[PDB]
């Protein structure tokens, strides 16, 4: 038995600024720092105008509490590890909300060392941690 | 000076007095104690205070650093467009999440007692609660 | 405050350039799609809102959306607005992560005010459209501006690690000059209470922080007291502004790479004189009269016969107080300035006594007689004169005789009581300008180079472009300026660019350029313009201002930039200047460029017994009136003189904002501020830097950039890193048209750029699940960080809600 409810609440106070409602955009960052991933089919089917008890429900039915971070790495397929300039060149290139500053603390974090490739088990691991 | 005793005699168990009882008679003195002035007593002289100690212990708890521009930090904080007014919802998400937490009917008292408006100017609840 | 005025001129600067893309391929909304919009309640309940952020919902056709509200808060109703009244949206961005405007993915109107609004409400009052800087007044001390801020914006390492300031601008100007040896000017413009006086002592505090001492401290200090000094006497509380500057103010500074200041030069000119002898309800005069007349000590008092503020006819006695202006307490500082300017007690006593003497004469009452000076009042004119070290009987006889030349006969005659009322306070006027204007003098012998400047720091602080509801003769000058500092910008940003494409070999052909040469010709070419008209107008023997705008229609058909007035042709024009079409009123236009002091008078005043008096009117000439002696034909060679001085110069810009109307801190009226966005050329500086091969990194930032657009191309030992570029270039899908190769960079079209940003961006969809959640999980790291700095706070409220209980 581990309940997420409490962590589900905070997050969506946080990305709601305290409102019981929370804009669309701000709703796919939320589920996203959870690891929850909807298909672009899942995403219009969603109620426009989403409370905090929708998002309690749905976080309750979409978490993986077994491999949060599955999208970081999946323990079941095995084929992990990147250049650290090939990271954070493809962080930029995916339009990146994340500063300079942001991106150096998860480097030195998920990377401890200064060795030429980062690895996204220990990257899914830390971020788990951190929950 | 003279209250500070009778208040002690009312709550005080074979010449001690407890945290919780301490903390109370600095709220009936007009004091506003939280759990870091709360943890700074037990640190010294645990639950359970002289009248030497408990004296000690209303000098932690004159916090003449607190005025409105401190205490409206945390709701001036999720005020974005700069208002100067947060939701009842708001507030009491704020004030049932994080720090020394209210309950939920604790703040929705505390609120309503403010105002009838769902809209609070936070200046003045911080401003009216100092009083 | 918001005038409808300002709402038809606010939407007529709003345009509809970037098409929103709403839908899909499917032709379905992207869920959660969020737009700018122009069309609700909130607006036209609210004068200061512009603008509002919607959703379009599920369900809308391309032809007309189906929006709601979100911010601000609204109803949860849906409307339907068309698409013409939609705008993107930068959705997800920190407005203070960077610095430049143009670093937005959108630059429409709504998303340039929203950016600048959300710094604005985090004191970040700062931001760049390069070349240009934006400083939008906050209205309180942020505290940005202290000694602590000048070390830190000099003495740090990495310039760029550094957010925009003024102390960006006076740094990267200072690094230039020299760094290659070359002239700077800052310019800093902006409309009455936008912040450019402050700006400009943040700049020159700046200057003057030395980081191991300045020898010529004693000329340092001379320059710093020229602030105190010039803002009694040339500033006053205006509506719009507690310390208006009433004139245009030029300084040359010679400051070591170090910092301190070794010389320097002061230019003050177009003072309104009209203030000396009237001012609107609400309005003072110049500080310097209350201060004096507040200030001053029983002694001083009893030397001068002193009576108080309300009991002057050149001061309003109503308007003699302002809140948080202490006129005592700047006296002092004003006392000790100008003995760091290196005046003399005798001559701070002879600048007090001439301010006393203009206040004393324009008590004097004249009667008709013909005038004459009232009998009760022949001492006051006399303590006047003494005051003024001018002699009584000559003075007397210029202001009550009046020689006419009738057939080619010298006649005298008597002044009537308006016209001797109209010569005593043009004394009044011309004594006070001539002595402000001393004091500059004085202080130039103290401070300039023996031997001219070899390089210098110019520094412009003038009123930007000005549409008031009567617009002037001193409306025209200002706009005038503003033409001649708009071409330099123009001219400034095409040299910068032409010279790029030039040392990269890329085709200079390609190149935009609007000059406003037409609007300048129109205003000042010889012969063929309202300046030459407005002069000979002055000069002809019956001359009126209607004959102006008459002479005006009649010899300017040849552009459209002279436009005859509609309501009431005659007595009134329109002008269209680079920021639209100006309206002017030639109403009192030859009674305002003819008020220049009379030959007659002026020789008096020269033959005073006291030096400084004498100094004043220093080789002015004696005399009908000739061109040189006119308001706007010495303004024009002023004008002239000051531009080939500028345009020598690397100029750089600081475009200031006024928020509101108010003098309120964290108050934004977004009809006022697009005005001035519009009027300060920051909408154009976005729209020319995006221009053309807006694009340009080297070859190595290319390659770490636009990597994954083609990985192989990118990763291949064997070619070069110019040829890797051409390599990704012509396997991306890009046009030749869209993009460039030169010599050391990678040129690209604005639109070929982000064609490329999203061919990338198809490259790497496989990362996009993992991208999103781990900076989303970061975000939601970083938002709690925030929540936890507050916290201590948040104790402080709930230990106050828990006493408040127990107290119940
Ligand atoms: N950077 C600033 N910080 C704080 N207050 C400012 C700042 N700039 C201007 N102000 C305020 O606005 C007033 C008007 O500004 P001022 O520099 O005189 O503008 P301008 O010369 O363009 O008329 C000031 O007297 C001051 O109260
Ligand atoms: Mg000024």
């Amino acid at each position: 038995a581990s309940d997420m409810e409490e962590k589900f609440r905070e997050a969506f106070i946080l990305f709601s600024s305290c409102s019981d409602h929370i804009e669309m955009y701000k709703f796919f960052e939320l589920m996203n720092s959870f690891g929850i991933i909807l298909t672009n089919d899942e995403k219009a089917a969603l109620p426009n105008d989403i409370n905090m008890d929708y998002w309690l429900n749905f976080a309750k039915k979409h978490y993986n509490y077994e491999q949060p971070f599955k999208h970081i790495n999946n323990v079941n397929e095995q084929n992990v590890q990147i250049k650290i300039d090939n990271f954070l060149g493809i962080m930029k290139a995916l339009d990146t909300r994340l500063t300079e500053s942001d991106l150096n603390i998860l480097l030195q974090i998920t990377n401890p060392e200064n060795k030429s490739t980062l690895n996204l088990k220990t990257v899914s691991q830390k971020l788990t941690e951190s929950i | 000076e003279s209250d500070v005793r009778i208040y002690f005699n009312e709550k005080s168990s074979g010449g001690k007095i407890s945290i919780d009882n301490a903390s109370y008679n600095a709220r009936k003195l007009g004091l506003a104690p939280s759990s870091i002035d709360e943890k700074k007593i037990k640190e010294l002289y645990g639950d359970n205070l002289t009248y030497e100690q408990y004296l000690e212990y209303l000098s932690i708890c004159v916090h003449d650093k607190d005025n409105v521009e401190e205490l409206i930090k945390m709701f001036a904080h999720f005020d974005n467009n700069c208002t100067g007014y947060l939701t009842k919802s708001q507030m009491k998400n704020i004030l049932t999440t994080w720090g020394d937490a209210l309950t939920d009917q604790e703040a929705i008292d505390a609120l309503n007692a403010f105002s009838s408006e769902d809209n609070i100017d936070y200046k003045l609840f911080c401003e009216d609660i100092l009083q | 405050a918001v005038t409808n005025e300002e709402i038809k001129t606010a939407s007529k600067i709003v345009r509809r350039v970037s098409n929103v893309e709403a839908f899909d391929k499917s032709g379905s909304v992207f869920k959660g799609y969020q737009i700018w919009t122009d069309i609700s309640p909130t607006i036209e309940n609210d004068p200061n809102i512009m603008f509002v952020k919607c959703v379009v919902q599920q369900g809308s056709k391309k032809e007309k959306l189906t929006v709601v509200q979100i911010d601000p808060p609204g109803t949860g109703t849906p409307y339907d607005i068309d698409p013409t009244h939609a705008w993107n949206c930068n959705s997800q961005v920190d407005p203070m992560s960077f610095g430049d405007i143009g670093l937005l993915n959108h630059t429409n109107i709504p998303c340039v005010l929203d950016f600048l609004k959300h710094r604005y409400l985090k004191n970040q009052i700062y931001t760049t459209a390069v070349p240009l800087i934006v400083a939008i007044n906050p209205y309180k001390d942020l505290g940005n501006t202290t000694n602590e801020w000048i070390r830190r914006y000099r003495d740090t390492a990495d310039h760029t690690k550094l957010p925009p300031h003024v102390f960006t601008c006076a740094r990267e100007a200072l690094s230039n000059l020299h760094g290659v040896n070359k002239s700077q000017t800052i310019i800093v413009s902006g409309e009455s209470g936008a912040g450019k006086t402050e700006a400009t002592k943040q700049i020159m505090r700046y200057f003057a922080s030395s980081k191991s001492g300045n020898m010529d401290l004693r000329i340092q200090t001379a320059i710093m007291a020229a602030n105190p000094v010039l803002e009694a006497f040339g500033n006053a509380k205006t509506i719009r502004n507690n310390n208006s500057s009433r004139f245009g103010r030029f300084m040359q500074l010679v400051i070591s790479h170090e910092g301190g200041i070794r010389y320097g030069s002061v230019v003050a000119f177009l003072l309104e004189k009209s203030r000396i002898i009237t001012q609107d309800d609400n309005e003072r005069s110049y500080h310097i009269f209350y201060q004096f007349l507040k200030g001053a000590n029983s002694t001083m008092k009893s030397k001068f016969g002193l009576k108080g503020v309300t009991e002057y006819k050149l001061l309003n006695p109503n308007s003699t107080e302002v809140s948080g202006v202490d006129d005592v307490k700047d006296f002092e500082e004003v006392i000790e300035s100008l003995k760091n300017m290196e005046l003399s007690e005798s001559d701070i006593e002879v600048i007090f006594s001439i301010v006393a003497g203009i206040l004393t004469l324009g008590n004097v009452r004249l009667i008709e007689k013909a005038a004459a000076i009232m009998d009760e009042d022949m001492g006051v004119f006399n303590k006047a004169c003494e005051l003024m070290y001018l002699d009584p009987e000559l003075i007397k006889r210029e202001i009550l005789i009046k020689v006419t030349v009738a057939g080619g006969t010298k006649i005298e005659g008597r002044w009537n009581k308006n016209d001797a009322e109209v010569l005593k306070s043009s004394l009044c006027k011309a004594m006070y300008e001539k002595l402000f204007l001393w004091i500059i003098r004085h202080l130039n012998s103290r401070i300039e180079p023996e031997g001219g400047f070899k390089t210098f720091m110019g520094m412009l602080d003038i009123f930007g472009f000005e549409v008031f509801k009567n617009n002037s003769l001193e409306q025209l000058f200002i706009n005038i300026t503003n033409e001649m500092l708009q071409k330099n910008f123009v001219d400034i940003v095409f040299e910068r660019e032409s010279k790029l494409y030039k040392d990269e070999g890329i085709s200079t052909a390609e190149l935009k350029y609007t000059s406003n040469k037409e609007v300048i010709n129109v205003l000042c070419e010889k012969g063929k313009s309202v300046l030459s008209y407005l002069e000979d107008q002055c000069l002809a023997p019956g001359g009126t201002d209607e004959k102006f705008v008459s002479s005006c229609a009649t010899n300017l058909k040849e552009n459209n930039k002279f436009t005859p007035a509609k309501v009431a042709s005659n007595k009134n024009f329109i002008i269209q200047h680079t920021i639209g079409p100006i309206q002017y009123c030639a109403e009192s236009f030859l009674l305002k460029n003819k008020d220049v002091l009379r030959g007659d008078l002026v020789e008096v005043i020269k033959d005073s017994p006291n030096p400084i008096v004498q100094q004043l009117f220093e080789g002015q000439v004696i005399e009908k009136i000739a061109k040189g002696s006119l308001i706007g034909s010495q303004f024009l060679n002023q004008l002239t003189s000051l531009m080939n001085l500028i345009n020598s110069t690397e100029p750089h810009f600081i475009r200031c904002i006024k928020p509101n109307e108010n003098k309120k801190p964290l108050e934004w009226c977004e009809p006022k501020i697009l005005i001035q966005l519009h009027a300060l050329s920051i909408l154009e500086a976005l729209v020319l830097r995006q221009l053309g091969y807006s694009y340009r990194r080297t070859f190595e930032e290319f390659l770490y950039q636009y990597k994954f657009v083609d990985i192989a191309a990118a990763e291949d030992s064997s070619v070069e890193n110019q040829n890797k570029c051409v390599n990704i270039l012509k396997l991306s899908g890009l046009s030749e048209s869209m993009y460039k190769i030169g010599k050391s960079m990678v040129f690209l079209k604005q639109e070929g750029a982000k064609i490329l940003t999203k061919i990338q961006r198809e490259k790497l969809v496989e990362w996009e699940n993992c991208v999103s959640v781990i900076e989303a999980a970061i975000l939601k790291h970083k938002y709690k960080q925030k929540v936890n700095k507050n916290i201590p706070s948040l104790l402080r409220v709930q230990a106050h809600i828990r006493k408040k209980m127990v107290a119940q």
